[PDB]
């Protein structure tokens, strides 16, 4: 009920009665837990970029990255660092280009390793999680190339230094799976493994086609590297589900996120960051609204929750606004963040009852991307 | 007489007396059977084309003559691109003012002179009356009047249906009559989304009425010599093809190395490509574009002879905006493009295909 | 305004989100930062790449292909954003995506998205 | 009635049914005419920041510029070039800070020279037209450095290259009147003329006090330097004027540009270019409403138009929005330039009837500054 | 919300504009981007400078000054915006004036504005 | 208590505490120059001349006005070492500092404890005052009577008459009066430059009995004072490294730092520093525009006319506090002047001219 600048105006004041001293100085940031939860703003393709840090529970802003343009984070699942891929120009938007990886610490978001990539080798697309990706021990960035051809890109973090580009098919996205291992989605339909090394053609290996060439698959996957589920919605809402648990890639039943009835009333997903996966609960979370069949990046109102083993539905909550992207904490009781690029606000939401909790506002001016840290 | 005088052409084209020992007609070297260009093997394969003598080899490979009749006449637009024109060098005005060259070259028809060709027509009962009721009485005595009048002839008989049917897949797609396929379908949608579509599509924007697949204009695109061709034609090791450049009156230096852009009408036939005929398959021609983009050491590399493709006969006033558009074609969308190039070919010769 | 409702072009205003040629435009309209429907403002570069989609007019009842082309170098203009996306395809088909800055082959190597540009390339199909 | 997004629909419709042909490139704007008008926007202090060039006629977005931190624009009063002042750093808004001039071609807005300034000499401030200037004959830039002290830096754009810094009293902007020769304002109540040959200390000489300690005068005063006229008004509405077209600072009557009795009602200027100047009319244009004395940044919803040689009011004009910043065409039946912070938006109205003609909106985060060349 | 009205303070919530320390702020309340009242945010750098108010007191009914510090190298926060001019003199009284960015003295010579902090530094007079 | 106090004013003006029996800690410490030695030796007013007629120190005679307001020495939890004695530090409190003049042999020049007992014992009025506040036979044991002589000299120096806070910046604050123009202009550029970060008791708030010091140790890299060094006979390869020789201080980063001084008679205690070597307030407050300035002027000791000279001890610059980015042009160092005069107590007015 009462509020932070509330709570805040009040020891403010109880101190300045007391005659309490303090040093005016740089704060820290409160240790990474579970409910930290970070916003990236890629600004509607601003040349300049920000990032919110926040904690979940006070739905309070605990700190703020700046970054260049559409910048990749990422953020290592045991909350001892962060990084993003970014560019710069020499001139604000134009001029020499310089793309490069920061490290941060977590707790003073000092930059604590600078690697510049050269040949201005990023993919430059609406920020995409899965563009961008750390090996399971932390240790390897992964970034996606699109020009001249599809291509990934290998920093040594630990090192702090590029490596190289590696070659691959006509594949997107990065899904790491060991220190040398990932997958990627290719354009015939199936996964391909990759299992590189510093130097010689990467081992190249694909899966079976797993869905037809009209099933379109969206851009935001979510993926639990913990887990090793890559949950994968189409545009109707069918959801493909992979476990590569085992380091290969093994086909789970589909199930459908909406009933027949609902499709055959127009509910479809919509939005950015579409789905969500709970790795401790084996949920899915995913956005949905009534809407045309080519609506599909516009806001929803809906989220459905789902068991990820047999597909039952366990909850439809209205969530009361307009919702781009959506994610959740990997703690008990969990969290579920909902992201609105149109209020510039993210919603706090109890991820069993649906019941909004919190709210923090005032997040940039186009806010897409929601990224937890799975610390359990 | 507009049925009359592509009529008379007809006549001319087949007709070997128009050479200086009879072997030879524009058929010859402008098969009908294969997209009116040359099927006959000399000194450098099909790169080039053997003259009237037996033994004259050319410097250039025989274009197609399908479609040639939907090209302007040549002539500088507003933003100095000179465009339209005949020959790869467009040193001709128009089908009219080119017929006339092969006639007197004497690397091709050999005749030595006007007179000469007007004498030959004069012997053939069955020109003096079709040039006579379409030229009127004596035309084929002034070696002048007479040579003009067979150029015109010929030039109406390449302006016929015969010569520009628009019945390919791709014409047939277009009116709704049948569908690509998903790969020829992909190829279409690479053509004009990749930097294909800058150069091998008739406007800038808007739609075509009648699509060729060129838009008339003049670019260098960096070939290197032909080398088998160029010893073929006797030009010597130091001669340099410039292009546009060598039409009279242009004296222009950043002419030099530029050749008018081919219709894609009929290419998967009309092989081999570009205009000294330096590469063999269709699928070489589309990687060649790949070295300004690809960074991969497989693009600096001719794969018909595992060689670099070579150092441009002409280094400079490459189109370089244009070619180095930043994307590398991946094999999948090579066989994109050879597919939807097939689709632009003439119903009539889409058993040649399969060969 | 119903930002779910099926989109429905018109052919009377460029500077709108439902003009027709915009079906699957995502960035901004360079009208309105001194480009025209078709050219780039002054100080930007225009890409050679595109994406592409099939949209239709109403005012002929035809459908084009739009090969949208962006005007590169500079900041997001931030006039007449839009988002549509009739037709679009996920990033792994890339010649339907349009979240891609398609800047590529750009004078002085620009790519920074500043506007897009709608210019017909052909007719569907 | 037929606005222009309607009339480009009905031409690009035209050329389509026609079959015209025309090729993609890269416009040029327009000629510089009087009607031409720059709108700067500071974005609230963001680290990159846009201009504006609009067509005030048309009322059409006509070019743009980018900048980098609260950059200083200029324009040449005979149309010739544009140049700014302006910062970046190598990492945002963090690291090596490179302070440099660029001047721009006013048609193709290529930029034609760019000219580093040694040692981060920029004055960084909420942005004051006349902090950074232009001698009358266009070679010369002059920019004002308050850090470690007042000084001005002589940049010489025939040249392309940073000459000298200045060391000046405790004084502040710049109005320049000779090619060799500026004027400042300085803390103790006097204006300083500024004389400086190539080598050598500058020539310091200074005017009588003209106003006392507790009469303050605004940010943002008017200066023609082809009248050489400076208009400097008090947060009360007093109004200086100082005539400098004979090399020498001569002052004229002090004027009111409120009454008594509006004074005694609350009326005072406030904004932030709160006042504008008309060369061939000698007529001055105030922003005023009713304000507490401390609100002197927030906008105001009139102008007050007054004679400058006599004095007396010629209008005063209800503007219908919430304006922070004016300024005038200076070609004859003049536009009057209403610029609006909060919307955006430059509403352009009639400067003799003050009825608003059109508008320009979307500028930009927090647009503030309205420039003009002066080319009659 | 009249934004011409006298201006009157409160002592109840810092992230308001009418807080009563914020009497003469320009930019952002340090407290709305993860610093508090007198304390910068991480990865951000403490000026040394300051320009002053006296700011009233409604609570115990003192006038304070505050000498307003910046928290410098970072890309303004865009939260809890605020611009008040309680006492504030132009320019030329610089030590009084808001406009200023009020960088000098971070570590790493930060000059770029992220948000200000609101410390008493002593009683007005 | 009052007893305490009343002894402890004995004993300052008593001559009977050095060898020779030529000087009291008011000898040095003139109540008529605000506890300061007005007498001119071999480097001016720079060091004090001892008992002996010719030894020198090495440090400038600081006030003892105010010096009661200062905590015991200790090291805070910022790791800020703080208060103490002694422009170093080397006293913990008042106590501890009052037995160490009596023993200097280039001060007051006492050669042991038992001298000092000695001397009190022949004193009929300090065997009544001594035994009436601490026990009969104090004054016979030499630890007992010197540590008893310590307590009232500090109780005696934290009365009062030694802190009246009645200087006009005290009336100003009360409300009594208001500043001049240019004492408020002095009074906003200190509270808003970087004097504040030093020479102000908190970091914010506001403190009840303000004296214009933080109680810590800074290396503002000054030079050697030579006629001083000279005259206090070290040898010109003695350093003085400030806080690091206080015993039991180890850390590097103490070298070359001294105690923040209370501003309050600043006017009036010339010259300035820890070694004198200022003779004029305006040249102290322009030494800080070395760290700042650009101006050539910046570099010079107007005192001088030549560079002010390197530092005594080149490292544990006070850098981010000094690197200000802004210099103080003339009309800031008059406010400046025209403030600190302000912090003159009342009865010390007089001295302003
Ligand atoms: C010996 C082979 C040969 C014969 C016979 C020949 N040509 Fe060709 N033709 C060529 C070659 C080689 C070129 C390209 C030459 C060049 O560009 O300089 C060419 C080019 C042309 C072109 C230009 C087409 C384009 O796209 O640029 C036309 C039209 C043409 N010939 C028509 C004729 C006609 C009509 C005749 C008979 C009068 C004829 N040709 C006889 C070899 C021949
Ligand atoms: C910069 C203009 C330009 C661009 C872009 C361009 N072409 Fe060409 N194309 C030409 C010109 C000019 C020639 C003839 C070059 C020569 O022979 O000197 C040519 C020749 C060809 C040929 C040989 C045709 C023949 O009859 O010999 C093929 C096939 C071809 N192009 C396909 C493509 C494809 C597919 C792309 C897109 C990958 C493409 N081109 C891009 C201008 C261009
Ligand atoms: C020969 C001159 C001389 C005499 C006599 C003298 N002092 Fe001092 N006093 C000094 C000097 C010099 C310092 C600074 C020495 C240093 O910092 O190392 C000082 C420092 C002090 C300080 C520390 C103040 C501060 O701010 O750090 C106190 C307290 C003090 N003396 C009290 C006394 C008392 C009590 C007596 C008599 C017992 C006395 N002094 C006798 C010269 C004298
Ligand atoms: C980094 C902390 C720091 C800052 C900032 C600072 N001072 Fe000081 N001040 C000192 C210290 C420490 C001394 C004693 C230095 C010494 O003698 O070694 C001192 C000494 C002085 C003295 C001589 C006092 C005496 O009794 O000898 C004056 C006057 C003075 N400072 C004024 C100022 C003014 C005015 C400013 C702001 C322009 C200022 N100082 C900035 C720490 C600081
Ligand atoms: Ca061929
Ligand atoms: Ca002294």
């Amino acid at each position: 009920q009462e509020t932070q600048g509330q709570a805040a105006a009040r020891a403010a004041a109880a101190d300045l009665a007391a005659g309490q001293d303090d040093e005016p100085r740089i704060l820290e940031a409160p240790a990474p837990d579970a409910r930290r939860v970070y916003v990236n703003d890629p600004a509607h393709f601003a040349a300049v970029t920000q990032q919110f840090v926040i904690d979940g529970e006070a739905g309070r802003v605990i700190g703020m990255i700046d970054g260049g343009f559409l910048p990749n984070p990422v953020v290592a699942d045991d909350g001892s660092f962060i990084a993003h891929a970014s560019t710069v120009f020499s001139r604000i938007a134009r001029g020499e280009r310089t793309d490069y990886v920061e490290v941060f610490d977590p707790v003073t978001l000092l930059p604590t390793a600078d690697i510049e990539l050269p040949d201005a080798p990023r993919f430059l697309v609406g920020t995409y999680p899965w563009m961008t990706s750390l090996t399971p021990d932390g240790k390897t960035l992964l970034f996606y190339q699109f020009s001249p051809a599809p291509a990934v890109g290998v920093v040594d973090l630990e090192g702090k230094a590029f490596k190289r580009m590696l070659d691959v098919p006509d594949c997107y996205h990065i899904f790491p799976t060991a220190p040398d291992t990932f997958f990627m989605h290719c354009r015939d339909g199936s996964l391909a493994k990759v299992a590189f090394g510093t130097e010689g053609t990467p081992e190249i290996t694909h899966t079976e086609v797993f869905h037809p060439e009209d099933e379109f698959l969206i851009n935001h996957p979510a993926y639990s590297q913990k887990a090793g589920r890559l949950v994968w919605p189409t545009y109707t809402g069918k959801i493909h589900q992979i476990d590569l648990s085992s380091g290969d890639a093994k086909f789970l039943p589909a199930v459908e996120a909406l009933t027949e009835a609902e499709r055959a009333d127009g509910w479809r997903p919509g939005g950015w960051q579409q789905v969500a996966y709970h790795r401790a609960l084996d949920r899915i979370y995913l956005l949905v609204d009534q809407r045309d069949e080519w609506r599909h990046k516009t806001a929803s109102r809906f989220v459905v929750v789902l068991d990820a083993k047999t597909g039952e539905r366990l909850a439809k909550f209205e969530m009361g606004h307009e919702i781009d992207s959506i994610n959740v904490s990997q703690d008990e009781k969990p969290l579920l963040y909902a992201l609105s690029t149109g209020d510039k606000t993210l919603y706090i939401h109890d991820a069993e009852s649906g019941e909004e909790l919190r709210s923090v506002n005032q997040l940039g001016h186009g806010p897409q991307v929601i990224t937890t840290a799975d610390m359990g | 007489a507009d049925d009359a005088l592509a009529a008379l052409g007809a006549q001319l084209f087949v007709d070997p007396a128009l050479s200086r020992n009879a072997t030879q007609s524009c058929a010859t070297c402008h098969d009908p059977a294969r997209a009116f260009t040359d099927p006959r093997e000399g000194k450098a394969g099909l790169a080039v084309s053997v003259g009237d003598d037996g033994q004259s080899h050319g410097d250039r490979n025989t274009p197609t003559l399908g479609y040639a009749a939907l090209v302007p006449a040549f002539h500088r637009d507003a933003n100095g691109k000179y465009k339209g024109g005949q020959f790869w060098d467009g040193r001709a005005d128009d089908l009219k003012q080119q017929a006339g060259q092969p006639m007197l070259n004497p690397v091709e028809m050999a005749m030595p002179d006007r007179a000469a060709v007007a004498a030959r027509l004069r012997d053939d009962p069955a020109y003096r009356t079709g040039f006579e009721a379409l030229f009127g009485k004596g035309v084929l005595d002034d070696p002048e009047r007479a040579f003009d009048a067979a150029a015109e002839a010929l030039a109406a008989y390449q302006a016929t249906g015969e010569f520009s049917p628009f019945d390919s897949k791709y014409d047939r797609v277009m009116r709704g009559e049948e569908k690509f396929t998903p790969l020829e379908e992909f190829g279409y949608t690479v053509f004009i989304t990749w930097n294909c579509r800058l150069c091998h599509m008739q406007r800038k924007q808007g739609v075509a009425e009648r699509e060729t697949f060129t838009n008339f204009e003049y670019h260098n695109i960096g070939l290197p010599v032909n080398e088998t061709a160029r010893e073929a034609s006797g030009l010597g090791a130091d001669h340099v093809d410039h292009g546009l450049l060598a039409r009279p009156g242009i004296e222009d230096p950043a002419q030099s190395g530029r050749f008018k852009v081919p219709s894609l009408r009929n290419v998967a036939v009309t092989g081999p490509y570009m205009h000294n005929g330096v590469f063999t398959d269709l699928r070489t021609a589309i990687l060649f574009y790949n070295k300004y983009t690809s960074r991969r050491p497989e693009a600096k590399i001719n794969p018909e002879t595992g060689a670099p493709w070579g150092e441009p006969e002409v280094a400079r006033n490459l189109s370089l905006a244009e070619l180095q558009s930043g994307l590398m074609l991946d094999d999948g969308r090579v066989d994109a493009l050879v597919a939807f190039l097939e689709t632009l070919t003439d119903r009539r010769y889409e058993p040649l295909l399969e060969e | 305004t119903d930002p779910r409702a099926k989109w429905v072009p018109q052919d009377n205003d460029i500077q709108a989100c439902d003009y027709w040629r915009h079906c699957s435009i995502d960035g901004n309209i360079c009208d309105c930062s001194g480009g025209s429907l078709t050219n780039c403002p002054p100080g930007t570069k225009l890409a050679t790449a595109s994406w592409v989609a099939s949209c239709y007019n109403p005012t002929d009842g035809q459908s084009y292909l739009i090969a949208y082309r962006d005007c590169c170098g500079y900041n997001v203009s931030g006039r007449c954003p839009c988002l549509n996306t009739e037709g679009e395809l996920p990033v792994y088909r890339p010649e339907f995506a349009n979240d891609i800055i398609w800047c590529f082959g750009a004078e002085d190597d620009a790519m920074t998205y500043h506007c897009t540009i709608s210019p017909i390339v052909g007719k569907a199909s």
